[PDB]
């Protein structure tokens, strides 16, 4: 143990003292937070630890930046140093976290950035309030009041404004006093910053951080208590609904509204059962009864928020104004149908497939049901309906979708319904079976695969029993929209009747309809085989033509085609793929050309594979 | 009150699923709570080549849709209707197994509720009405109509006279 | 040096206008080893100069010069430089441009493919990395998510399983917010991945 300046007798000396370091841990034992009072008796390492704190520091500090595995080593020691029990004091932990945030902050270096990030882990895990207090607060107060300024972390050195938002992501993923104190402290600053200035992107980062940080840690169902959840909400929500209701900048925009809609949700998912009344009661005198903003008189974005609000509360409450509502929004979304924005009207929408799906039973639901009249929102309103007696798995939606295909019939509704067809299925990002809890809401896992059973059979009958290529068109893409969302590994049944018209579907303005339809042919000649060999001849062709570039042909989808033209060329016996060598090699060099580079890199393996087929 | 817990025990469960198997079967068709999800499970192992592994989730879809009520097997009937069909096309063995599952489908149908019961039945003539008017896969529709009507005397008159006066 | 470290990708770039067409050869004077031997005369100095810089802006624009020289060469003709640019290959997954990442993503996974034990060492770094990148992002594309979780598979593969198992369950955890995405391949390469990492731990 010699104080030197050489870096391979300091590499040596750190790999000798990183033995003594677990025989220290092994004669005394670990830290632990009961076990933070009760001191060692006595030891020899105690009279040296000013020394080796010394040249841990001198190895990690003062030193160049150009030997980063000194510095690995010096962190990896300092966090066994945090392991074992009895030996650092308060004071010399929060100079090493010191340390640690000078490191993490001044340095970029992956190796070294990690180290730090695994250090300051374990340390708030044992030491939590200390790691808040030294580090969190000062990366809290790095961050400044204007978009794009000027920070002075030292000197010389200044970070990026990115930069604080992930570190503040990477850590605190399972601390709940350190993300509580972010949570507020970031929806303060969210708040002041748009009070006092007009700024889109700092905003949209900011209420984009807090997002976040309520989604990586409510999938562990443990980071926040019930009543640290209500304390948190009541300390944030007057804070935001006063963003909220002034104009501010977020209002302007649908995204920043969105988000701090889910930012809402998330934040009132985690209640007591003993308060959702008492708040949906609030809610419903604040946002309709009472107040400035009356969603039910004048269209407005902020009730897209509303319904964010409404999909959180539990569902078996008492809700005595549900069909008054649900009329109110109805006659105003049909009344001012031809000038409300597309923002407002999604909003809506989401607002009435929350009503039909949580609280108003299936008699009112068929009861507003109007098909004499086929205007445009009519048809909206209906879809939206249905969609989400669908989620509940309703017996009567079964049929009511059938009508829907017979009001496809139409010639002038045809091809709006059948574009407008793919809103049964799809993703809301406020409405799935969350694992612990499970009165949310009333969406069933298997209603995607029970839809498609009903829909399939009719939709294939109908196109196979037309002439007109409208209403062939129109089936198909219903059809296909259906497809676009469900589950892959659900369609088993139906794949030989599917085939010619997954076939059709690769001619479709959407990448995604396209991209399914590939990714189920994979499936396909995976499992299936006499298809694959019989309708090759036709295969091969539609797969030659869609890696070419085109307006519609995603990267997504020439991948996939390509790696669809691997599994055909293992499948399909030599003699077939004899016949089809020659011209797609010759087709193929404008693929491997292109813009991206994994669609090169595939091409030249498809092509490889193709070429070593001839010989062999 | 188990529904508050609902969803951790089936992960346990499904990660010790596949001699003595007989144990999980009982206790995965314990209550109807299990249903809605079991299923969703049950199906995809459906799609696994080895018929072992098919024969097992045979035996416990019978016994889950024997002591899953009435309300469980209404409202997915038409999905694992489809995947029975599927698998009967496809092709104690699995064949027996599946045909009593189709015979224990209807007999449950029937039982619970007449208008159900009537509403499936239906439904599966209309969709095997062609299988009689064309000449293609007689045996399997003529075994299937036999399940079907192999549950009680009022199916089983249903099932003959909606049958002869096709063929 | 911001400037003109951003305008250095002009250096290599395909122009679709001046290629080596088969046939005739009197068209230009485009020579068809001109990207890797650039490469070989650039990356030495450009190793020496950001190894012994301490601003960050003149590492930052070294580190970008050299990323925009390696996202247009090909990824199978750099061999050489594998060992010295692999700290600067997972200092280039904090880039702006998605090319970028994408690159450097083919080149770590062919060094993968050859190499065993460089894997080995940086494991503890590569694996949180590529685990960020699989999150949504303005810069991450498709392409390199879907690359993220290739790699993982490999890594996964080629790592022993000692080191494998002491980041199962991380990757178990953040990999919820993944296969919920917008898109449908990136969606199943996610199912791919959760169940081999599943998979492994029985076995």
């Amino acid at each position: 143990l010699i104080n030197t300046s050489e870096v391979a007798k300091l590499k040596l000396l750190i790999m000798n003292f990183s033995f003594f370091v677990d025989s220290y841990i092994d004669l005394f034992g670990r830290t632990s937070k009961e076990s933070l009072g009760t001191p060692v008796p006595n030891n020899k390492m105690a009279e040296y630890k000013d020394e080796i704190i010394m040249i841990l520091s001198m190895a990690l500090t003062r030193s160049s930046k150009a030997e980063v595995t000194i510095r690995t080593l010096s962190v990896i020691q300092f966090t066994k140093m945090i392991k074992m029990k009895g030996f650092l004091t308060p004071e010399e932990v929060s100079l090493i976290i010191q340390y640690f945030t000078e490191e993490i902050l001044t340095d970029n270096n992956k190796n070294i950035y990690y180290a730090c990030l695994e250090g300051l882990k374990t340390i708030s895990e044992i030491y939590e309030d200390l790691v808040f207090e030294i580090s969190l607060k000062k990366l809290l107060d790095l961050l400044p009041d204007c978009f794009e300024e000027k920070i002075r972390v030292n000197d010389e050195e200044n970070i990026h404004i990115e930069t604080i938002l992930k570190i503040i992501l990477d850590f605190t993923t399972s601390r709940h006093i350190l993300v509580k104190e972010s949570i507020t402290f970031l929806a303060t600053k969210l708040n002041r910053v748009a009070k006092i200035s007009k700024s889109r992107e700092y905003c949209f980062l900011l209420i984009s951080t807090i997002y976040s940080l309520f989604n990586n840690n409510n999938q562990n169902e443990n980071v926040l208590n019930e009543e640290d959840a209500l304390a948190l909400k009541n300390a944030i929500e007057p804070k935001l609904f006063e963003i909220i209701t002034q104009e501010s900048a977020i209002v302007s925009d649908n995204y920043n509204l969105t988000l701090l809609s889910n930012v809402l949700f998330f934040t009132n998912l985690k209640i007591p059962q003993a308060a959702h009344q008492e708040e949906l009661d609030r809610y419903n005198e604040l946002f309709i009864s009472e107040g400035k903003i009356r969603i039910l008189d004048t269209p407005n974005v902020l009730a897209i928020s509303y319904a964010k609000i409404l999909s959180a509360l539990n569902k078996n409450c008492q809700f005595p104004q549900k069909f008054t509502v649900l009329f109110g929004t109805v006659q105003l979304l049909k009344k001012h149908a031809p000038r409300m924005t597309e923002t407002e009207k999604l909003g809506y929408l989401e607002l009435l497939l929350v009503l039909s799906n949580k609280f108003v039973s299936e008699k009112d639901v068929i009861g507003l049901f109007d098909w004499k009249d086929l205007s445009v929102i009519n048809l909206e309103v209906m879809v939206w309906l249905t969609k989400g007696l669908i989620m509940q798995n309703s017996l009567e939606s079964s049929e009511i979708a059938k009508k829907f295909i017979d009001l496809l019939s139409n010639e002038e509704i045809g091809s709006l319904v059948s574009k407008l067809f793919e809103v049964f299925v799809m993703d809301i990002s406020s409405l799935k079976k969350f694992k612990g809890i499970s009165w949310n809401n009333n969406v069933k896992i298997l209603y995607k695969q029970k839809f498609f059973g009903d829909i399939f059979q009719t939709l294939v009958s109908n196109y196979k029993n037309t002439v007109d290529m409208t209403i062939k068109c129109n089936y198909l893409t219903a059809l296909s929209l259906v497809l676009k969302h469900t589950p892959s590994q659900s369609v088993g049944p139906f794949i030989n009747d599917l085939f010619p018209l997954l076939l059709q579907a690769l001619d479709m303005p959407d990448p995604e309809v396209r991209v399914s339809a590939l990714e189920t042919l994979k499936d396909t000649t995976d499992k299936h085989h006499t298809l694959i060999t019989e309708h090759v001849s036709t295969i091969v062709p539609l797969l030659l033509s869609l890696s070419l570039p085109h307006k519609y042909n995603s990267v997504s989808v020439r991948l996939i085609a390509l790696q669809l033209l691997e599994m055909i060329t293992t499948v399909v016996p030599l003699n077939y793929c004899l016949s089809y060598q020659d011209d797609v090699l010759s087709a193929l060099i404008p693929v491997l050309s292109d813009k991206k580079r994994i669609i090169r890199k595939q091409c030249v393996d498809t092509r490889q594979v193709y070429y070593e087929l001839g010989q062999i | 009150n188990v529904e508050n817990f609902k969803e951790d025990l089936f992960d346990v469960l499904f990660c010790y699923f596949p001699d003595l198997k007989t144990a999980l079967r009982s206790a995965i068709t314990a209550t109807p709570l299990f249903a809605e999800d079991a299923y969703s499970n049950l199906l995809d192992k459906l799609t696994a080549s080895s018929p072992v592994v098919k024969n097992d989730t045979l035996l416990t879809l019978l016994e889950c849709v024997r002591k899953f009520g009435g309300s469980s097997i209404l409202e997915n009937w038409t999905l694992l209707w489809n995947a029975l069909k599927f698998e009967i096309m496809q092709n104690y063995t699995n064949y027996d197994a599946c045909l009593k599952i189709i015979n224990l489908m209807a007999l449950q149908l029937y039982n619970f509720d007449k208008v159900s019961f009537e509403k499936f039945f239906t439904h599966v003539l209309d969709e095997l009405k062609p299988n009689f008017k064309y000449e293609k896969d007689l045996k399997q529709t003529c075994q299937i109509l036999s399940a079907i009507g192999s549950g009680n005397v009022e199916i089983f008159n249903k099932v003959i006279s909606s049958t002869f006066p096709l063929f």
